C-alpha cells in the first residue's frame, strides 16, 4: 500500500521536525495508507510572523462527492491540530460552494479543527470530515 | 474587493483592490497607505511568501481575505 522507501523517507524527516514524532508518524502512515491519492513531501511554511519552518505536508485530490487540496502537519502535532488550504497549482483560475467555507486566512474551515480534542482524534477523520463538509452550511 | 492587511504591530490595514492586481500594486498600496518601500515588504498569505509578479487572484485571495505583512531591510 506505501512504498517501503515512502515509510523509511516519513520516519526520517518527522524526527527533527515534529514534538511527538511516534503519533506523527503514526498518523501520518496510517492516513497514506487509507488514501492513495494523497502523497507527502516536505516544504518551508512561512508563518504569518515571517518565520520559516520545514514541515511535513500531505497533497492530492479527496472525493465530496472533488478537490486538490494540501493539509499541513503543525510541529505540535496533536496539541494543534493540521490546517488545509484548497491546492490551486496547476489550475486554470478562471474557475466554488467550497469557497465558502475559506476561511480569510485562506484556510478550509473544517468543524473539526475548532472543535479539536488532541486525544480522540487523528489525520484520517480530518480527511473523512473533509469529505462531507458541504453536508452542513458554513459556520463562520 | 476589499481585503486586510496585518502587520506585526497588530495593526491592521485596508485596502481598495482587484483580483488582479498584482503583489507588486498591492504593495505601492500599502506605501500609499503607510509609508513603507515596497522593498521592505514581505506579504504573506496561507504559509507562503507572495511574488511581486503574481496576481490576487493567482493566490485565490478572495474578499475579506486577511494578508501578513513583515518588514525586512535587504
Amino acid at each position: 500500500s506505501v512504498p517501503e522507501a515512502v515509510v523509511n523517507w516519513l520516519f526520517k524527516v518527522i524526527q527533527p521536525i515534529y514534538n511527538d514524532g511516534r503519533t506523527t508518524f503514526h498518523d501520518s502512515l496510517a492516513l497514506l495508507d487509507n488514501f492513495h491519492s494523497l502523497r507527502p513531501r516536505t516544504r518551508v511554511f512561512t508563518h504569518s510572523d515571517g518565520t520559516p519552518q520545514l514541515l511535513l505536508s500531505i497533497y492530492g485530490t479527496i472525493s465530496t462527492g472533488s478537490i486538490p487540496v494540501i493539509m499541513w502537519v503543525p510541529s505540535m502535532y496533536p496539541v494543534k491540530p493540521p490546517f488545509i488550504s484548497i491546492n490551486l497549482e496547476n489550475f486554470d483560475m478562471n474557475t466554488l460552494p467550497i469557497q465558502e467555507y475559506i476561511d480569510s486566512n485562506g484556510w478550509i474551515a473544517l468543524p473539526i479543527l475548532h472543535c479539536w480534542d488532541p486525544a480522540a482524534m487523528n489525520l484520517i477523520m480530518v480527511v473523512q470530515e473533509l469529505m462531507s463538509l458541504l453536508h452542513e452550511p458554513p459556520q463562520d | 474587493m476589499q481585503i486586510f492587511v496585518k502587520t506585526l504591530t497588530g495593526k491592521t490595514i485596508t485596502l481598495e483592490v482587484e483580483p488582479s492586481d498584482t503583489i507588486e500594486n498591492v504593495k505601492a498600496k500599502i506605501q500609499d497607505k503607510e509609508g513603507i518601500p515596497p522593498d521592505q515588504q514581505r506579504l504573506i498569505f496561507a504559509g507562503k511568501q507572495l511574488e511581486d509578479g503574481r496576481t490576487l487572484s493567482d493566490y485565490n485571495i478572495q474578499k475579506e481575505s486577511t494578508l501578513h505583512l513583515v518588514l525586512r531591510l535587504r
